[PDB]
RNA sequence: GACAUGAGUAACAAAAAAGAGUUUAAGGUACCUAAAAGGUAUCUUAGAGUCUCGCCUAAAGCUUAUGGCUACGUCAAGUAACGGCCUCUAAGUUUAUAAUCUGAAGAUUAUGACGAUGAGAAAACUUUGGUACCAACAUUUAAAAGUGAAAAUUGUGCAGGAAGGAUAAACCGUACCUAGAAUCUGAAACAA
RNA sequence: UCUUACUAUAGUCAGGACUAUAAAGGUCCGAACGGGUUAUCGUUGCAAAGAUAUCCGAAGAACUAUGGUAAGCGAGUGAA
RNA sequence: AUGUAUUAAGGAGAGUAUAACUUAAUUUAUGUUUAUGAUAGAGGUUAUCAACA
């Protein structure tokens, strides 16, 4: 070989036992007899939520102007845990 | 290609990958017809539930945008490649 | 609330990914759904994303990589690198869909189709030129296509050789004030 | 060579100019001649008058 | 931790001084690629002058 | 030596008009056999089942048809129905991912295996006087040679179409010989009952037109416990 | 003159001889890649 | 070659004898009035000729 | 109007690209 | 979107819940990046041991 | 580094071999026709096919490996009709552990781990040591007959012929090329 | 990854003949395969070791495949 | 090349608004000074027409 030898080594180019995964991930264990047992429990599921009378939509319009929020005088403004405690008496008292 | 055609249900899932059912992907001059992005400011005021929701429809919208994208170059549909870019 | 599979227990609230579904090819059954997903993506995956999002029940998934050619990081310079690769996955429909056919080249209109094949053309003519000078050629003088401008030139040879108009001295060559 | 062309109506990100005022060549062989501004690139710097 | 905080400050300067590196060579590919397209744009000055 | 024959209008004993080339239908091109004027032929010399049903598979990809009298095909069938098409064009094996059951044919009678036999004889030879001979195809239709030797293989390995226009032509009494007749000899025949499952239902409208002693099902037996379910078209 | 020692090769004995892993975990392999990385190499092995 | 060949010897022997002659067996064709080689079939005729006897006959 | 910075615009903007030619060609008649 | 729809506020605090459930977090940030700041007093107090 | 000379010379000769029609796309000419167009004929570039003839043929054919600067729509729970991954281990390897030796580096023995070129349940449905062994050689055996394997049976010779474990379907491979006609190694489109 | 030796796991050797054997032979004729005896060609070659014919071995000290071990003060391997 | 000042672990792979760099690949806020600066408009993609901390 000449330069296709000094590039990065692929499961395209061998089959001599070489496995590479793509980090799928492991979904189960391997067998004794050469089988696969799912495990459900490292299986993945989309928590997709009922999109039937949604209003929102991914855009806003222009006609509306982007405007940042102030909080003047706190340095912390946008994360003050303090305005998120008193915030929370008044609206939400209970929970 | 001169097959009785299938009956498709009309509430397919499949359905929502389409702009529109005759050309998979938007004309160029109705593909720009969209507003802007939600700022930070605006989604401080939407709940988890607003925002849980909020973010599959734009992950549909993407999915509907790449399927577009696809097939005008596929079938050589024409320009429409920038549009899609910035909404996107 | 019943799937036809079993569920797993990790949930993802939001996944970034982005699924493309592409057209089937001319000789498979409408019960054949092919679509282009991320690389760790997985059977099990895909079967669970197109019924908690779009609702789409599948009877079985087939998954296959297609990889890429290797290239240099900048053109025809740069070190040798391959880039990721393309997984595609097939899903059993358990109900058929059919797409549309492709309209008519005549009725792509809203794309402005006719602007871009012109376009195309150009760069289908830029590449088979720069192909002929990368075989170590160059095209003949003879086979050159002629332009508007040598096809003005004609005209005008057959109407002064003909005798229809009269050949003067040039008046825009320069701007000159002599004027001689 | 943005800042250049920009010298005399202050700076790219501070532009003193904009489209709709009457201005006056000074190079060229179409000096001292007035139009009207139409469109302002402000990428290159380069004004269009109709 | 005091010692947590070194961590960090070291990660983001060995990512921010990766990113210059990379930066001052793509910055130096289109300026070539520029001035290159550009210089297409002055042959065809000079040769009009001659 | 081989003798292609010309697509030139000809006669066909079947009921129905196979081909535009058709000219007469339902013509005695010979007395009938020992067995066609018989009204329950049986399994003679062959195992207790055999010929009630017969399987078709295809490859649901690049078209390619094989015939089994068993519900399940082998190597076999790979190698003595499949003619050479051009290199990279005939697979190696049997790819349990691409083949698919194409149709089931059933007889009315539950042990008239001999009735089936006969039918699978007749759908074997016209598949290979449609891979071989296909003067109907060179300049109308497909136009196969108008088109390269790899294209040409490509076209010749999509079979399917062709089958379907076999079974209703079998069906309907095509073929010298065919079994699916019933001559009463008092001089009366008819066409013996018969049953396709589809397994898509679009995949029967390949023929043009179908006899009136063919009923059309959908699903095939055993397809619904693998989890494959059969397309509607009413849906 | 030069012979063709290349016939036959396979690419399982180029990881097992010069690869990666067979640097990282002999002490003689480490100053490989450090001189390679040293110099500025960007394939430190096979 | 022991020493280098001058421009002189090798301009004799590129030109000397072996300038390309001037074609002058050429002579008009009958059916169409061509420039045509002697002894030879008019090409633009041969090809029409040879393409309306395939049409009609 | 370069062959590859005519593709990679909107149809907005290549639009106004024939506006321009569009007019001026009425100014030659 | 609508102006009355983009304007509407719906989101309350709390302190008892977390705002979102606690899986979401694991999507927003890494939990084994070498970048993380807040840690959680369990893993300071084995880094200071 | 550029440019001369030899020189417009040698070479494009594996003792297979070509001949005559047809046709598609784009473009170049001449005429027809001057309303642009189009038509007829021809040439150029990139192809495709038909009839006849010949060459290879236990190949220069098909299916696949090693391999690949050829190209990315190549699709599998398993068997019929599949490999890897995974389990077990050989020759060996070990910046793993313990003990020991040792100018440092290290080395040694044991154990562990790793390591195929080998062994791995079932399916046209499925999940003790000749009471032996499966090296070589010969013999016999799926009953209409013959032939070729597989596995087993019996016997022969000395050169006396492994190890270990058992016993509802993820992930990776799947395209093309096999060297006489465009792809592997020989600096290359090499008579190897 | 060439090559030499060893090593582990594997594979291959049409057909015929003689010999005490059905199978016991560094046996015989001769393909594959492995060698490279003689000759011509080639020598900026098709080839930095090739082509043609011829010749030798071809059940053995045989040949081949995928791995492994031993090489550079001392010399690894060596039917030398 | 030398001098001065500060500092004390370095690289790669793939991906991404091709000045913007890590799947959030152009995040979100505070303070001051803004032509007597610093060294009474238009413009949210026809964008980033603002620098320092
Ligand atoms: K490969
Ligand atoms: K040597
Ligand atoms: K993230
Ligand atoms: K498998
Ligand atoms: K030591
Ligand atoms: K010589
Ligand atoms: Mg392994
Ligand atoms: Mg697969
Ligand atoms: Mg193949
Ligand atoms: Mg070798
Ligand atoms: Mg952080
Ligand atoms: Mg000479
Ligand atoms: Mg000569
Ligand atoms: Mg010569
Ligand atoms: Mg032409
Ligand atoms: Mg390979
Ligand atoms: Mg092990
Ligand atoms: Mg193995
Ligand atoms: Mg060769
Ligand atoms: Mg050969
Ligand atoms: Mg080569
Ligand atoms: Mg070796
Ligand atoms: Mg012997
Ligand atoms: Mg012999
Ligand atoms: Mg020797
Ligand atoms: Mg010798
Ligand atoms: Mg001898
Ligand atoms: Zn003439």
């Amino acid at each position: 070989g000449l330069k296709y030898r000094k590039l990065r080594l692929t499961t395209k180019d061998v089959n001599k036992g070489f496995y590479k995964g793509n980090r799928t991930g492991s979904m189960g264990t391997h067998t004794s007899y050469g089988t696969y047992k799912i495990d459900y429990t490292k299986v993945r599921t989309y928590v997709c939520p009922d999109l039937t009378g949604f209003k929102l939509t991914p855009f806003v319009s222009k006609t509306i102007r982007p405007v940042h929020d102030q909080f003047p005088g706190d340095k912390l403004g946008p994360k003050n845990p303090a305005t998120y405690l008193a915030r929370w008496k008044s609206e939400n008292g209970l929970d | 290609e001169e097959l009785p055609p299938i009956q498709v249900d009309e509430n397919h899932g499949l359905w929502d990958f389409f702009y529109d059912r005759e050309t998979v992907a938007m004309a160029p001059l109705e593909h720009t017809k969209h507003g802007r992005a939600w700022t930070v400011s605006e989604l401080r005021k939407k709940s988890w539930d607003d925002l849980h929701r909020l973010w599959w429809v734009c992950v549909k919208e993407r999915n509907r945008i790449a399927t577009a994208n696809w097939e005008r170059t596929k079938s050589e549909l024409g320009f429409g490649l920038a549009e899609a870019n910035e909404r996107d | 609330r019943n799937a036809p599979f079993r569920v797993g227990k990790k949930q993802i609230f939001l996944p970034n990914h982005v699924i493309t579904f592409v057209r089937p090819l001319p000789k498979q059954p409408p019960n054949l759904a092919t679509f282009i997903v991320p690389l760790e993506f997985n059977k099990l995956d895909l079967r669970d994303y197109l019924y908690h999002v779009y609702n789409v029940e599948v009877t079985g998934v087939r998954s296959f990589v297609n990889q890429r050619m290797h290239e240099q990081r900048h053109g025809d310079v740069g070190n040798w690198r391959r880039p990721k690769s393309q997984k595609m996955m097939i899903a059993e429909l358990a109900k058929p869909f059919v797409w549309p056919k492709p309209p008519a080249e005549d009725a792509r209109e809203a794309f402005d189709y006719a602007m871009w094949k012109k376009q195309k053309t150009a760069q289908e003519q830029d590449t088979k030129f720069q192909g002929i000078r990368a075989q170590g050629e160059v095209v003949p003088p003879s086979q050159f296509e002629v332009t508007k401008d040598r096809k003005a030139i004609k005209a005008r040879q057959s109407k002064f050789l003909s005798g229809e108009e009269t050949w003067a001295p040039g008046k825009v060559n320069a701007f000159l004030n002599s004027k001689i | 060579e943005r800042k250049a062309r920009v010298a005399w109506c202050g700076s790219p990100k501070f532009l003193c100019i904009a489209p709709g005022d009457r201005v006056v060549v000074i190079e060229g062989h179409h000096k001292d001649l007035i139009g009207t501004i139409e469109k302002l690139n402000t990428r290159n710097m380069t004004v269009e008058i109709q | 931790m005091d010692k947590l905080l070194r961590r960090v400050r070291m990660a983001e300067g060995m990512v921010a001084r990766r990113a210059q590196r990379k930066n001052a060579l793509l910055k130096r590919i289109t300026e070539r690629k520029q001035n290159k397209k550009n210089g297409e744009a002055f042959t065809e000055a000079i040769q009009q002058r001659k | 030596s081989t003798h292609p024959t010309t697509a030139i209008p000809k006669p066909t004993t079947a009921v129905l008009k196979t081909s535009p080339l058709a000219e007469e239908t339902a013509v005695e091109l010979k007395s009938p056999s020992r067995l066609q004027l018989k009204s329950e032929p049986g399994n003679k010399g062959n195992p207790k089942g055999h010929g009630d049903r017969i399987w078709a598979f295809h490859h649901i990809e690049q078209g390619q048809v094989i015939y089994s009298t068993k519900p399940v095909i082998s190597h076999q069938h790979l190698i003595r129905q499949q003619p050479f098409t051009g290199k990279n064009l005939v697979p190696r094996k049997i790819r349990k991912d691409y083949w698919r059951p194409l149709a089931m044919i059933e007889l009315a009678g539950k042990d008239q295996g001999a009735v089936g036999r006969s039918v699978y004889q007749k759908l074997r030879e016209f598949k290979k006087r449609h891979e071989l001979d296909w003067a109907n195809e060179a300049e109308e239709g497909r136009k196969l040679m108008h088109k390269s030797k790899r294209e040409r293989g490509q076209e010749l390995n999509d079979q399917k179409p062709n089958s379907v226009a076999d079974m209703a032509a079998v069906l309907a009494g095509a073929g010298k010989g065919n079994l699916m007749w019933q001559v009463s000899r008092l001089v009366k025949r008819q066409l013996r009952r018969a049953t396709v499952y589809w397994t898509n239902e679009q995949d029967k409208f390949h023929a043009r037109e179908w006899s009136d002693n063919v009923s059309h099902e959908v699903g095939i037996p055993g397809e619904a416990e693998k989890k494959r379910m059969p397309i509607r078209m009413s849906s | 003159g030069p012979r063709p020692t290349m016939s036959g090769a396979t690419r399982l004995v180029q990881k097992r001889r010069h690869g990666f892993l067979s640097r990282v975990k002999t002490k003689n392999g480490q100053k490989t890649l450090k001189r390679r990385l040293a110099k500025g190499r960007l394939r430190l092995s096979a | 070659p022991k020493k280098k060949t001058s421009h002189m010897k090798k301009r004799h022997r590129q030109m000397a004898g072996k300038a390309l002659k001037d074609v002058t067996h050429l002579n008009r064709c009958p059916a169409c009035g061509n420039l045509k080689r002697m002894h030879h079939l008019c090409s633009t005729c041969l090809g029409k000729l040879k393409g309306f006897m395939d049409r009609n006959g | 109007w370069s062959l590859f910075g005519w593709g990679k615009q909107k149809v907005e903007e290549r639009n106004k690209v024939k506006e321009e030619l569009k007019q001026s060609e009425l100014a030659r008649t | 979107t609508l102006r009355i729809d983009v304007d509407e506020k719906t989101f309350v605090p709390t302190l008892f819940r977390p705002p979102a459930p606690q899986q979401v977090l694991d999507e927003l940030r890494n939990k084994y990046s070498i970048f993380r700041t807040r840690h959680t007093p369990e893993y300071i107090a084995k880094k200071e041991q």
